[PDB]
């Protein structure tokens, strides 16, 4: 009933494994070299749990490790265990573990334990009672009494925090393996292994494609492959090339490109907004690298957009400076000030009503996030005066950033005009031409010194003053 | 034994391939923070936690 036929997935059919594959072949060793494991006085760990984002191929990983193990494979949905009546689920898991026991050697797979692995006492109902009964039955089948060494369970959950502490107790679910989002090389391998089944060209550098689809799951890479199969009848070309995959990545990243009737002043307004955004984005190190700048309307966003990719390591670790945030608010204050510099204060539009709210939210978050230097951070107080004064600093930072944005914008009026003319004329601008116009019409942008230069100057100053103390002690003593 | 205890106390949480180019401006901040902690711990010693 719960048995499958025709399992042939191996480690070659799955891509982007890394050192996890090593752990995977450990399971193969657990299924092959087990006599040496047992002779060294070691109990076989029967519980492995794969945790990660959905779409990483948890079922594919289970199929691959089952095929490489060379044993019978069981894959069962956990939603079948939950029933409006109580009792059938415990019998189902008992019969499941029994047929797994008699089919030894074998490996079983149970996906989405979050339906049946919830805490006992979070919902008051008969369904919760059935869930508790099934959880206890699987608890007693896994470790409860002696008599199982050859059946190994495989678990695949997206939220490991809902797991019962009874299950993760040593002896039931001890091995925990995280399968993360693919980085760079995993995306190459997944795209290539999904693209073997389609005729493909030899000039196809997937590096740029994966450099566009940063931080996307393997199922999304399969989708990118899927938007590289049909759509070529409109032009009718010969072979799949780089630009087709680049456009497919652009489509799956933002949406379908649609053209509608429009006036000229609307295009001028949108291009002025995008021009302000890009011009202020140029003058800061936090978002200097600009790739695309367009004003074409898309699905869900009539307004234009800009693309920037600074290294994604500081955001994950949280090492962003205060100057990194105070600039960004200025960037989010780029559109409205441009309106004040182009149409007057009496004719402010309502297109920047979203970025201006982002600027004020970022200012409030920076104020109450400990980055403020009013007393020393201290985003919490007791008396009413200091709590009232907390919000005033957000307004002061907002006004300072708005004035800085206004000054920066007034510094670059010629670059403003040239890039806005190019935006209304071409509707899309790449990195090369935009940076060429920035070089032709830009002003001075003195970059503030980084951490290394400040460290070096402070180190030489410290050494010189400590050696000054050295002579002022020595020649005074000698 | 040390590695078994290390994996059993759950130090690792990302579970990803540990190969990342760390910038100098990150190692510098980490080293300065650790030096500050070391200096403040040596200057103000704790009787039970050396």
């Amino acid at each position: 009933e719960y048995l499958e036929r025709g399992v042939d997935v191996k480690f070659t059919d799955v891509a982007g494994l890394g050192k996890i594959r090593l752990e995977l072949e450990e399971i193969v060793k657990f299924f092959t070299h087990g006599e040496m494991y047992r002779r060294r006085g070691v109990k076989i760990p029967g519980g492995i749990l794969l945790c990660g984002p959905p779409g990483v191929g948890k079922t594919l990983l289970a199929k691959a490790v089952a095929g490489e193990a060379g044993v019978n494979f069981f894959s069962i949905s956990a939603s079948q265990f939950v029933e409006i009546y109580v009792g059938v689920g415990a019998s189902r898991v008992r019969a499941l573990y029994q047929e797994a026991r008699e089919n030894a050697p074998s490996v079983v797979f149970i996906d989405e334990l979050d339906a049946v692995g919830r805490e006992r006492g979070l919902i008051k109902g008969s369904g919760g009672q059935e869930r508790d009964a099934t959880l206890n039955q699987l608890l007693v089948s896994l470790d409860g009494f002696e008599g199982r060494g050859e059946v190994i369970t495989i678990a695949s959950t997206n939220r490991p925090d809902i797991l019962d502490p009874a299950l993760v107790r040593p002896g039931r679910f001890d091995r925990k393996i995280f399968i993360p989002k693919p980085g760079l090389i995993g995306r190459m391998e997944i795209l290539q292994v999904h693209a073997r089944k389609k005729p493909m060209a030899e000039d196809l550098d997937y590096m740029a494609v994966a450099s566009m689809t940063d931080g996307m799951v393997g199922a999304e890479l399969a989708n990118i492959v899927e938007i590289a199969a049909i759509n070529m009848m409109r032009d009718g070309r010969t072979e799949l090339t780089t630009d087709d995959l680049l456009q497919a990545a652009q489509i799956e990243e933002r949406g379908m490109l649609d053209r509608k009737d429009r006036s000229l002043e609307t295009w001028r307004q949108v291009a002025i907004n995008e021009a302000a955004m890009a011009v202020v984005a140029v003058n800061f190190p936090d978002m200097k690298n600009i790739e695309f700048l367009t004003i074409n309307p898309r699905a869900g966003r009539e307004l234009g957009y800009v693309r920037v990719k600074m290294d994604h390591i500081k955001f994950k670790e949280g090492m962003l400076s205060r100057q990194s945030i105070l600039d960004h608010i200025t960037v989010q204050l780029a559109p409205r000030a441009a309106d004040e510099l182009w149409y007057g204060e009496d004719q402010l539009s309502t297109i920047w009503a979203e970025t201006s709210d982002n600027a004020r939210s970022a200012a409030r978050s920076l104020v109450l996030g400990g980055l403020s230097d009013k007393h020393h951070g201290l985003n919490n107080f007791w008396v009413a005066d200091r709590i009232n004064d907390i919000d005033v600093e957000a307004l002061r930072i907002l006004n300072m950033c708005y004035e800085r944005a206004k000054e920066i914008l007034g510094r670059n009026r010629t670059l403003m005009d040239e890039v806005v003319e190019k935006l209304v004329q071409k509707k899309s601008l790449t990195k090369q031409e935009f940076f060429t116009l920035v070089e032709l019409y830009g002003s001075s942008k003195p970059m503030p010194p980084s951490i290394l230069e400040l460290r070096k100057i402070k180190r030489l100053e410290l050494e010189e003053m400590v050696l000054k103390l050295d002579m002022t002690t020595a020649r005074n003593s000698s | 034994l040390l590695e078994a205890l290390k994996r059993q106390k759950g130090t690792f949480e990302t579970g990803q391939e540990d190969s990342t180019e760390v910038p100098e401006e990150l190692k510098l901040r980490l080293a300065y923070r650790e030096a500050a902690v070391a200096v403040l711990a040596c200057y103000l010693p704790d009787q039970y936690r050396p």
